[PDB]
């Protein structure tokens, strides 16, 4: 499985320049011309340079790429948040019969971007699940930045970990980014406790909501 | 205009073959310069092409998959079909199609265009369809002006699920999160929309959950709590 070597991450200050760096051979890169692909979360890759340094439309001219010997380069001048993407070259190798190379891929990173603190909604279970002898609460925690929470649930005040399960945070549209928590219970459970609540920690803060059965 | 549409199983089992289909219109495989390949992409991974064949039905692959790749074309049906074989769950990944175009006196556009891609699930346990349950908006729960309600959708497989509300006429204000993947093996997602509270007493809200894997469509009401 070859594989052209990028960076795993770059990051840079809006407005700097930032190059993402790849590395292959004389048979690829060495002998052939490299395209680099833009992939934001959640879509496939697009386009962004090909052949001579060249742009298809809708690709802005501060995205350049280069290429010397085995190794090729992309250059984003004018750094902006919509940047954030994983980005990767190809190239052709004439080896073999003749494959294609990707590269590994490499996270982009603007820094310096303002904290968002999360908002969190929280749903007790359904009428309709406990009719079914089930109990799922669902805390849902979005628009948060950077993209790291921790969240803790508690019956009544305190601390239950049995039954709960969390996502990675995913980045969002707006790059800032959204993760969800369930605790799953028995209907005895949830009837037997007078509350039960959702934590979210982001950046030494915390928001917390509350259901009740009884509600 | 251009389109490219991939279609073929959600799950297979370890062994067996998989057979992907890529339909596509807008454009001609039988057109000079034209290519389509697939590449296919391990979910958190990075892309691996697979194969292409281009417009003189000349065919090229992966030197280290090669033993286990057939690609073919049908220009009656304009579709581009990919078998491998000897699925294992490394092999689990989206796979897309991707054309490739040579404009003349320019530079080829290497997969200038990727279709959005199909998931495929290579594993043991067996489909399940998901449950769906109303998140209803609380009195305490609104936010103001506006109030948030959703859908639970439990314990299904293989993803994905897709989510829509009020058949698509409701698009502003909706958020459906990514799926949890429990311990047990299930995922499970929910959907929220948010509305005005003041609505919640005269519209009707319901969710439109598909889940393809399992040929299931449920159109779940969710009715304010009471």
């Amino acid at each position: 499985q070859p594989v052209l070597t990028q960076p795993p991450s770059a990051s840079g200050t809006p407005g700097q320049r930032v190059t993402i760096s790849c590395s292959g051979s004389s048979s690829n890169i060495g002998s052939n011309t490299v395209s680099w692909y833009q992939q934001v979360p959640g879509t496939a890759p697009k386009l962004l340079i090909y052949g001579n340094n060249e742009r298809p439309s809708g690709v802005p001219d501060r995205f350049s790429g280069s290429k010397s010997a085995t190794s090729a380069s992309l250059a984003i001048s004018g750094l902006q948040s919509e940047d954030e993407a994983d980005y990767y070259c190809a190239a052709w190798d004439d080896s073999l019969n003749g494959f294609w190379v990707f590269g590994g891929g490499t996270k982009l990173t603007v820094l310096g971007q303002p904290k968002a603190a999360p908002s969190v909604t929280l749903f007790p279970p359904s009428s309709e699940e406990l009719q079914a002898n089930k109990a799922t609460l669902v805390c849902l925690i979005s628009d948060f930045y950077p993209g790291a929470v921790t969240v803790a649930w508690k019956a009544d005040s305190s601390p239950v970990k049995a039954g709960v399960e969390t996502t990675t945070p995913s980045k969002q549209s707006n790059n800032k980014y959204a993760a969800s928590s369930y605790l799953s219970l028995t209907p005895e459970q949830w009837k037997s406790h007078k509350s039960y609540s959702c934590q979210v920690t982001h950046e030494g803060s915390t928001v917390e909501k509350t259901v009740a059965p009884t509600e | 205009q251009v389109q490219l549409v991939e279609s073929g199983p959600a799950l297979v089992k370890p062994t067996q073959t998989l057979t992907l289909t890529c339909s596509f219109s807008g454009f001609s495989l039988s057109t000079s310069g034209m290519s389509v390949s697939w590449i296919r992409q391990p979910p958190g991974k990075a892309l691996e092409w697979l194969a292409l064949i281009d417009w003189d039905d000349d065919t090229y692959y992966s030197s280290s998959l090669k033993t286990r790749l057939t690609i073919s074309k049908d220009t009656s049906k304009s579709q581009v079909v990919l078998t491998m074989t000897n699925m294992d769950p490394v092999d689990t990944a989206t796979y897309y199609c991707a054309r490739t175009l040579r404009v003349s006196g320019d530079y080829v556009r290497d997969f200038d265009l990727w279709g959005r891609g199909t998931l495929v699930t290579v594993s043991s346990a067996s489909t399940k369809g998901p449950s769906v349950f109303p998140l209803a908006p609380s009195s305490k729960s609104t936010s103001g002006g506006t109030a948030a309600l959703g859908c639970l959708v439990k314990d299904y497989f293989p993803e994905p699920v897709t989510v829509s509300w009020n058949s698509g006429a409701l698009t502003s204000g909706v958020h459906t999160f990514p799926a949890v993947l429990q311990s047990s093996g299930l995922y499970s997602l929910s959907s929220v929309v948010t509305v005005p509270s003041s609505s919640l007493g005269t519209q009707t809200y319901i969710c439109n959950v598909n889940h393809k894997p399992s040929n299931t469509k449920v159109d779940k009401r969710v009715e304010p709590k009471s």
